[PDB]
């Protein structure tokens, strides 16, 4: 009862739900896993 | 109890020994125990075929049939080995397939 | 950013003044009461306060109690403002939340009150939450149940004050029937309670007749109108034990008890229904203040009191005043002696300066009890459920035109009804019982 | 007695989203200046002894 | 609450106990390992940058 | 360990006064028929819907290598 | 109950069942779940007509 | 649903216009004496009772350490006896005014107060100025008050409450004036006399420095005539002895430290930590005082506590972290203090400590408008509760006129309440609390309590 | 499609009635009723509603699952007297944990969390 | 039968009918694992206890 079954009950609000600033301050990790690739594999200038 | 002043025997009693099972499980919850032996018994026979076995192209079959033909008991430990293999794909398989009809995974 | 104009500076040309100031009443207030077609009273007072305050009293108390529902006052204290037909507990908290209010329970003697104090701008909220907590309280199983610890610690920190207890046991003595039960009861009183046992005594207190709707700085003819469909109730009135004084004497054994407590009482004859007997039994009150604290830290020094605290209630048609004095365990015949002569010396006679002291002592009591605007709508309830009317102004006047002579006319006659004498403590020290009760006779 | 600044604080510290690709970028110009610093002094030292040496004289 | 009920301390002019009674502002820690700053010192620290 | 509310009285008898393996002899054909009544729906569903689709697609596997057969 | 007394015989059923099994398997027919291709040594320039793993 | 017992009311939490009670609240009159003294009053129109008194801006902050403690032992002495008046004739001419004479003394506030009917203002007036200006401060009454200190202080008798605040301010403003306790040490105590009673008056009691502040049923030129016949004898205030330049010469410092009193056979836990806040003149005291509504207090003898609408409240009530907890707000001259006490034992301690400062750290990321309504609505419902005691209203006259410098109308707190929104909440508590050092004050059973680094390290977030 | 789910309405409790009666005659073979079937375990809903009974009906509840068990290590079923008496529908626990899902639907709505945790065992 | 019909599928050879049918298995074995489990489970919660 952890999963679909929270959405079946109505437990999933328009509350209860991540603000926009809460999914930005995550989104934000995408950035940072781009970066640890590129520096880990160093394709230097290599975008087209 | 003597149990209680070695933290080993502690442990070991309250999961193998004390442990509170329901008393109506059936046949179909002994598959976790025989992939458990077939586990076992799998690293039993491959450590001890790893003493005959040499892994290198052009090495590699004259030492599967020299551990065929000439090590005593190597013809039983390389097909054990090789369908113990089969047998604890049979009982995880089997394992699986309770649990998915029981629901085992649920909460919590 | 926010607002960065330092509370120094007066805030910008954004801060206007555009409600009007509106013009006082003429005079001052008084109080309107009238009848709901449903025969709960209504009485309410209007006041410049922005803060309006709407109690309910309902009669009941320790005086409707049975054996079998015994402390149930004190449940209803905790259980109340919870899960009714229309909402949740949940919704009942954040609606009284989201405005800033505030809610009590609070059981008397002869009376339970349920009151919600708001803002003026939020009567009407206030007034339905009121209405519905209390007429349609559902009193479920499980909340009764987990309210019962915290009933029975609230219980036991009261019982450790021994002047609680020293109260308990006076109007057990003093009275036979409705006011000689126990308000603070034991603990283990309710052990046994459950939501049917509340739900016994609401049904046996709960009567038209027997509810009245008070309010502070509320238009009369607004909350008759709006009051009209809420409170509109059923139910027959539970018969009511009258009590009747009758006197006599105790004791209490309590041992881990660092002094030893001493109380002596008479009765108001009367009751709150006479106002001129109340006004003097609260000047007697006045009288008997020994050691009143009105400067910090000042050290008034008594031979033989560690304590005086005189009291006056006054209930319907019976009152009982009197005061509880503590002292050393080996001094308490010494604590009676002084007792007994202080109240004997009170019926030699005032002098003047203690009559004129006395009753500014009472006046200033009874102007600040109504001051703020949950204090009047406690007074208007309490004094209209008792009598029918709101009579402060009669009260000052019968305390301002007490003359000395009836001062000493009214203990007199105290003095020679039979009084009501209890002990506290681990008592190894007492005269004995038959000359304790002579010295008034 | 010394500390550090708040501009500076606000822009590259406050969040760890921003403080690692900077990490990042730091640690691949230390890395770069301690190679550029151990070969010239390696080949400052050895000089005439590497094969370089001897194919740049045969040019 | 009182702290003579709930902390229950002994009776007497101890050092703890006079402590606990007024406690003074001039904190004196051990400074054999390290030397504080100046007291009130503000502004985010360097330690960050090193 | 939980505390469990429960009303009841137990009664257990000692394995030596009772027999071990003798009315497995008994309930074997009950047992038997119990099993298949419990589980026979379910174990008909799985056996025809393997073997059918199994046999429809052998029999469409010989159909088509005769397709091709000069 | 107590797992050590209750469930351990009854695990030892199921593991004797599983080593009947797994004698007859590898005394009476070792090669019968193999494939026979694999008792070929390997060629990376001859293929096998069909290429499966193991069931 | 019920037709009459659903209207008007509902869960939802929206912003409450207060501006129609605004027309109705009274007006304060300021007159300033050439003393320099401010006689304020505010005249509710029908109130039967009067709180008067006298505000001074000094306290235990403006002492020195040799006479630590004298603005204390003062408020034990003034009620001893004056020289127009002895013991008895000022209790029974108390008596028969049928009030009671009461005194605070802060770090920073003093006040001596009145509260009788309206009859006795004028004699009021004059008993109050016959304490302040005519004071005997008799040896034989210092010595009779000494030993009773003394024995107090040997008992270790004080509130569980005030022995961690009085830590708190002790190790949060090491070597500034404000970390010495009102009490005073005792020494200062088996040392005390006459003459240093008598400088400190004369120092700091002086008319720029002092409000006569009355509410309730009071006339404001009759008040403005007898404080110009009584309280018209003050000394008036050098230029270079004034309040900024005290407050100048001697700053306030706060420094990130850790305290913890151990006892080694208590039962509760007590334990306040604290941030540096803000001023009282900083305009970042406002969303401070929402931010406390934000956060609450919740004491075990309520019921509702699971269905409050502060987050810290919930998770305090429902995992019976601590007995009571309570936000403060703290404001000074020059700085201030905000954070959160409570009682809990050693078994709650830590995880009491990780719900304070992850409700703390929580407000600079998400806050949701809700919750600011809400707040704000509550705060302004608190100030409109506080309007309805005049000894409150008398109260609110004396510090705004001291500390603000004037008296703030109540359109222009309601209208910088409303301006506060989620933003500013998150700025307030980026500024004050994300990534700073905090004070850390406990008192009883402190061994499970964490260190200063646990502290630390839970005032930022590694994961945004 | 609303006309459409009107027609099936019937039809869903017709289903329902079905799958009840089946059910519960394979419930009374243990003595079992439907609200026995749920977990406080695997439920958070069901273990608040649990709290909230008197505590005779959850003796009574302990002992029926314990007879349930009982019976399933038997490989045995109730006796024809004792199978007559079953009423597998009869509720002791909807109202209650109906209440307890309203009032976690409406906590929901504005924001708060439930008052109640997981259960945990460690 | 959907997994044991797959086991059966792949020792045999590439044919346009065993195309189709595994196909067929693969399609069924993702409705059975994300379409049958959530809402026929809740169908039959609705059916037991709704
Ligand atoms: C195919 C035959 C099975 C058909 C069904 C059947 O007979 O029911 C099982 C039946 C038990 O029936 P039951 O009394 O209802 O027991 C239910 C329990 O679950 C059964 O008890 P349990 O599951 O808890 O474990 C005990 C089980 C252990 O036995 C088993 O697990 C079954 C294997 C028994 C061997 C039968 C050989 C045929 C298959 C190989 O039964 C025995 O002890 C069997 C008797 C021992 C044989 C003699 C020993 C010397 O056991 C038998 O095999 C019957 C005994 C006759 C032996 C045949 C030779
Ligand atoms: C010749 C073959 C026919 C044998 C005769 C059967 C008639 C008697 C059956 C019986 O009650 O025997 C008592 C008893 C069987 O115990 P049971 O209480 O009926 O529970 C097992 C059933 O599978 C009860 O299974 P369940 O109630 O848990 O049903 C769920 C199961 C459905 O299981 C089945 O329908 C059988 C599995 C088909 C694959 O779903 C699955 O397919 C999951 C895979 C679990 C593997 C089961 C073994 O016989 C034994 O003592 C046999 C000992 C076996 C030891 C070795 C186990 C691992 C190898
Ligand atoms: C450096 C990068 C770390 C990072 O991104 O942290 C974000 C993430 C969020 O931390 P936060 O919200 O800023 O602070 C923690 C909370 O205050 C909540 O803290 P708490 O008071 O509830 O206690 C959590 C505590 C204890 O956390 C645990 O439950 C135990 C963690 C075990 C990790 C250590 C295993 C070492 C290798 C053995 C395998 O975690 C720590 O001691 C700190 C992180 C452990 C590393 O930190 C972690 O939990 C680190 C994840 C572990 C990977 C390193
Ligand atoms: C990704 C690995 C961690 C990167 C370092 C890091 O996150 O720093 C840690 C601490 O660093 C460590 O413990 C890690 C040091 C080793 C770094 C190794 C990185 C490996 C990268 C490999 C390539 C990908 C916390 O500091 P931040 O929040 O990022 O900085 C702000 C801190 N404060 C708000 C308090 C001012
Ligand atoms: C309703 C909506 C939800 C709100 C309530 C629930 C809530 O707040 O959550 C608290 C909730 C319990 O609170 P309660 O349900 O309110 O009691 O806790 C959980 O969410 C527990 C979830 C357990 C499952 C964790 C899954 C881990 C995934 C990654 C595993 C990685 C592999 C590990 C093993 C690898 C081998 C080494
Ligand atoms: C026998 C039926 C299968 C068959 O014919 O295989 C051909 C295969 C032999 O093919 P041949 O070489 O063409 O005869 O038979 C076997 O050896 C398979 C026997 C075991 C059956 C598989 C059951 C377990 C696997 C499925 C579970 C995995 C998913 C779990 C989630
Ligand atoms: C994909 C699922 C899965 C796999 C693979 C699996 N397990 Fe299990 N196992 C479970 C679940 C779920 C349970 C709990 C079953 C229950 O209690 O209903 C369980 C239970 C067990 C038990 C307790 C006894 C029993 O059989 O119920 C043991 C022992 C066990 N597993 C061991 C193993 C071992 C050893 C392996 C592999 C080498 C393994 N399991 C592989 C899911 C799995
Ligand atoms: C899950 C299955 C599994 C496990 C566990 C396992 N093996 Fe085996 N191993 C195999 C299979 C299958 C083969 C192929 C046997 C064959 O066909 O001859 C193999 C082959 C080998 C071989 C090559 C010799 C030969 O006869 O093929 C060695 C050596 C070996 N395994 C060692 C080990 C060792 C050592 C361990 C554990 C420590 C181990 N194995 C565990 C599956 C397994
Ligand atoms: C639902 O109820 C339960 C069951 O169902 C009745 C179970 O079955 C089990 C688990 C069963 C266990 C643990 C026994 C099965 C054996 C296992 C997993 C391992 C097999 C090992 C063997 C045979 C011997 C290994 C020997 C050695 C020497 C290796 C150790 C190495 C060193 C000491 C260096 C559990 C917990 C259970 O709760
Ligand atoms: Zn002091």
């Amino acid at each position: 009862p952890i999963g679909v079954w929270s959405v079946f009950q109505g437990y999933v609000t328009p509350a209860r739900l991540p603000s926009i600033q809460t999914l930005t301050r995550v989104g934000a990790w995408g950035g940072v896993v781009v970066v640890g690739g590129l520096y880990m594999v160093q394709p230097w200038d290599w975008l087209a | 109890r003597m149990h209680n002043k070695i933290q080993l025997l502690s442990v070991l009693n309250t999961h193998l020994v004390a442990y509170p099972t329901p008393m109506n499980l059936n046949y179909s919850w002994n598959g976790g125990s025989l992939a458990g032996m077939m586990l076992a018994s799998q690293m039993l026979t491959g450590i001890l075929l790893a003493m005959h076995y040499v892994g290198h192209v052009d090495y590699a079959f004259a030492s599967v049939q020299h551990l065929m033909t000439d090590v005593p008991s190597g013809m039983i430990l390389r097909y054990a080995h090789a369908n113990g293999a089969s047998l604890f794909f049979i009982v995880v398989y089997l394992h699986v397939l309770r649990g998915m009809y029981y629901g085992s995974g649920a909460q919590p | 950013g926010g607002g960065r104009v330092e509370v120094p500076l007066s805030e910008k040309l954004p801060a206007v003044t555009e409600p009007p100031r509106t013009s006082t009443p003429a005079t001052k207030p008084i109080v309107q009461t009238s009848s709901l077609r449903s025969g709960v009273k209504v009485a309410s007072i209007n006041t410049v306060s922005p803060i309006s305050s709407l109690v309910l009293f309902v009669e009941g108390g320790a005086a409707a109690e049975t054996p079998a529902t015994a402390g149930a006052s004190k449940v209803l204290e905790v259980a109340a403002f919870k899960a009714t037909a229309n909402r949740s507990t949940f919704r009942l908290t954040r609606e009284l939340e989201k405005i800033g209010a505030t809610s009590f329970a609070r059981a008397g003697r002869d009376h339970v009150a349920f009151g919600v104090d708001a803002t003026r701008l939020n009567q009407l909220e206030a007034l339905e939450i009121l209405a519905d907590a209390v007429v349609n309280a559902r009193y479920t199983y499980w909340e009764v149940r987990d309210s019962l610890d915290a009933v029975k610690e609230q219980l036991a920190a009261q019982l450790r004050n021994p002047l609680t207890a020293v109260n308990e046991v006076l109007h057990r003595t003093a009275f036979e029937g409705g006011l000689g039960h126990s308000l603070v009861v034991d603990p283990s009183v309710v052990d046994g309670f459950t939501n049917e046992t509340l739900k016994e005594y609401v049904h046996s207190i709960m009567a038209p007749s027997r509810v009245v709707l008070a309010a502070s700085g509320v238009d009369h003819a607004e909350l008759t109108a709006l009051a009209t469909p809420l409170l509109n109730l059923h139910g027959n009135a539970h018969p009511a034990p009258q009590s009747r004084y009758v006197g006599g004497a105790m004791n209490i054994i309590a041992p881990t008890s660092s002094l030893t407590y001493v109380g002596l009482a008479f009765e108001a004859k009367g009751g709150a229904g006479d106002i001129k007997s109340s006004a003097a039994a609260s000047v007697v009150k006045a009288l008997l203040d020994e050691a009143r604290p009105t400067m910090p830290y000042q050290r008034k020094e008594h031979e033989v009191f560690t304590s005086v605290n005189p009291f006056a209630f006054a209930y319907k048609g019976t009152g009982l005043v009197g005061v509880v004095a503590s002292g050393a365990p080996g001094k308490a015949g010494k604590v009676v002696d002084a007792l007994t002569a202080k109240v004997q010396s009170l019926a030699k006679g005032v002098t003047d300066v203690q009559l004129a002291t006395a009753k500014n002592m009472a006046l200033g009591e009874l102007r600040a009890s109504v001051a703020t605007a949950p204090g009047l709508a406690a007074a208007v309830g309490s004094s209209v459920l008792a009598t029918g009317k709101f009579s402060a102004n009669e009260v000052a006047a019968a305390l301002s035109g007490l003359t000395a002579a009836d001062v000493t006319s009214y203990v007199n006659a105290m003095i020679k009804t039979a009084p009501t004498f209890v002990t506290y403590g681990n008592l190894s020290s007492l005269p004995r019982v038959d000359s304790i009760a002579k010295r008034f006779a | 007695v010394m500390r550090l600044s708040e501009a500076l604080y606000q822009t590259f510290f406050k969040r760890s989203t921003v403080y690692i690709p900077m990490l990042l970028v730091g640690a691949y110009f230390s890395n770069e200046a301690i190679d550029y610093a151990v070969d010239k002094m390696w080949t400052t030292r050895n000089k005439g002894k590497l094969f370089s040496d001897i194919i740049a004289e045969r040019t | 609450s009182d702290a003579v009920e709930v902390f229950k301390p002994e009776t007497g002019l101890t050092p703890t106990n006079r402590l606990s009674m007024a406690p003074t502002p001039y904190i004196k820690y051990d400074e054999h390992n390290h030397k504080r700053f100046p007291p009130g010192t503000e502004g985010r620290p360097f330690a960050y940058f090193v | 360990r939980q505390n469990i509310p429960l009303r009841e009285i137990l009664y257990q008898l000692s394995p030596y006064q009772q027999d071990v393996i003798r009315q497995t002899f008994t309930n074997a054909p009950k047992t038997f028929l119990r099993f298949f009544k419990e589980k026979g729906v379910g174990l008909a569903t799985f056996g025809v819907l393997f073997f059918g689709i199994k046999g429809y697609t052998e029999h469409e596997m010989h159909q088509e290598r005769l397709a091709e057969r000069y | 109950i107590s797992f050590g007394s209750y469930f351990g015989a009854k695990d030892l059923v199921g593991a004797l069942f599983l080593a009947l099994v797994f004698s007859i398997l590898v005394f009476f027919y070792p090669d019968l779940l193999g494939h026979p291709d694999n008792l070929i040594p390997a060629n990376p320039y001859s293929t096998p007509q069909h290429i499966v793993p193991e069931w | 649903d019920a037709n009459p017992f659903l209207r008007f009311s509902n869960p939802r939490p929206s912003p409450i216009d207060h501006t129609p009670l605004l027309s109705t609240l009274p007006e304060t009159r300021i007159t300033t004496l050439p003393n320099g003294l401010r006689v304020a009053t505010e005249a509710i129109p029908f109130a039967e009772t009067t709180t008067l008194g006298i505000w001074i801006n000094s306290g235990s902050r403006f002492e020195t350490d040799a006479n630590n403690g004298v603005a204390h032992f003062l408020e034990h002495i003034l009620f001893k006896g004056t020289k127009n008046r002895s013991v008895k004739e000022l209790e029974v001419e108390v008596e028969n005014m049928g009030g009671q004479l009461n005194a605070y003394t802060g770090r920073e506030q003093t006040c001596y107060y009145a509260k009788v009917m309206g009859k006795d203002v004028g004699k009021a007036v004059n008993i109050l100025s016959d304490i302040l200006l005519n004071s005997n401060l008799d040896a034989r009454a210092i010595d009779k008050e000494r030993d009773v200190i003394l024995r107090e202080m040997e008992e270790v008798n004080k509130q569980t409450s005030e022995l961690v605040f009085d830590h708190l301010h002790a190790t949060a403003f090491q070597y500034s004036p404000l970390g010495r306790t009102i009490l005073g040490p005792v020494e200062n105590i088996k040392s005390i006399n006459r003459d240093q009673l008598v400088e400190y008056m004369k120092t700091h009691y002086r008319g720029p420095r002092m409000v006569l502040a009355a509410a309730g049923a009071v006339n404001h030129d009759e008040l403005v005539k007898l404080a110009s016949d009584a309280f018209g004898s003050v000394p008036d205030e050098d230029a270079a002895t004034s309040v900024r330049s005290l407050l100048v010469k001697e700053p306030s410092r706060f420094t990130g430290s850790y305290v913890h009193d151990r006892f080694p056979d208590a039962s509760e836990c007590c334990m306040a930590v604290a941030f540096k806040g803000a001023s009282w003149t900083d305009p970042d005291s406002i969303p401070l005082m929402v931010m406390q509504t934000m956060l609450g207090g919740w004491d075990k003898n309520s019921t509702v506590g699971k269905h409050s609408s502060s987050a810290l409240v919930q998770t305090v009530a429902t995992e019976g972290l601590a007995d009571a907890f309570m936000a403060f707000n703290t404001n000074y001259h020059d700085t201030g203090l905000f954070g959160v006490y409570g009682v809990t034992d050693r078994d709650r301690s830590e995880d009491f400590a990780y719900a304070i400062m992850s409700n703390l750290t929580r407000m600079c990321f998400e806050v949701r408008d809700a919750d600011v309504a809400r707040a704000k609505n509550q705060l302004k419902a608190s100030l409109m509760f506080f309007q309805d005691s005049t000894h409150h209203v008398a109260e609110s006259i004396g510090r705004e006129l001291l500390v603000y410098g004037r008296r703030i109308p109540k359109a222009e707190m309601f209208a910088r309440i409303d301006a506060v929104d989620a933003n500013a909440i998150r700025a307030v508590a980026d500024r004050f609390i994300y990534d700073q050092d905090m004070a850390v004050a406990s008192a009883g059973d402190v061994q499970f309590v964490p260190d200063y680094n646990w502290f630390r390290r839970r005032s930022y977030w590694l994961r945004y | 499609t609303s006309l459409l789910k009107q027609v099936a309405l019937p039809v869903f409790n017709s289903l329902a009635t079905t799958y009840r009666s089946v059910v519960g005659a394979k419930l009374a073979k243990y003595g079992l009723r439907f609200d026995d079937l749920q977990d406080p375990l695997k439920d958070e809903d069901v273990a608040e509603a649990l709290r909230r009974l008197p505590p005779d009906v959850v003796v009574a509840r302990n002992c029926r699952l314990r007879r349930a068990l009982d019976l399933s290590c038997k490989h045995e079923a109730l006796p024809k007297d004792l199978l007559e008496k079953q009423t597998p529908e009869l509720s002791y626990l909807q109202d209650v944990l109906n209440e307890v899902r309203a009032e976690r639907r409406e906590r929901a709505q504005l924001g708060a969390p439930a008052p109640y945790t997981r259960i945990y065992y460690d | 039968a959907d997994v044991l019909l797959l086991t059966w599928l792949g020792g045999n050879e590439i044919t346009p009918i065993t195309s189709f049918v595994g196909q067929c298995c693969t399609a069924y074995l993702f409705f059975y694992l994300l379409v049958c489990q959530p809402l026929v489970g809740y169908l039959e919660t609705q059916f037991a206890h709704g």
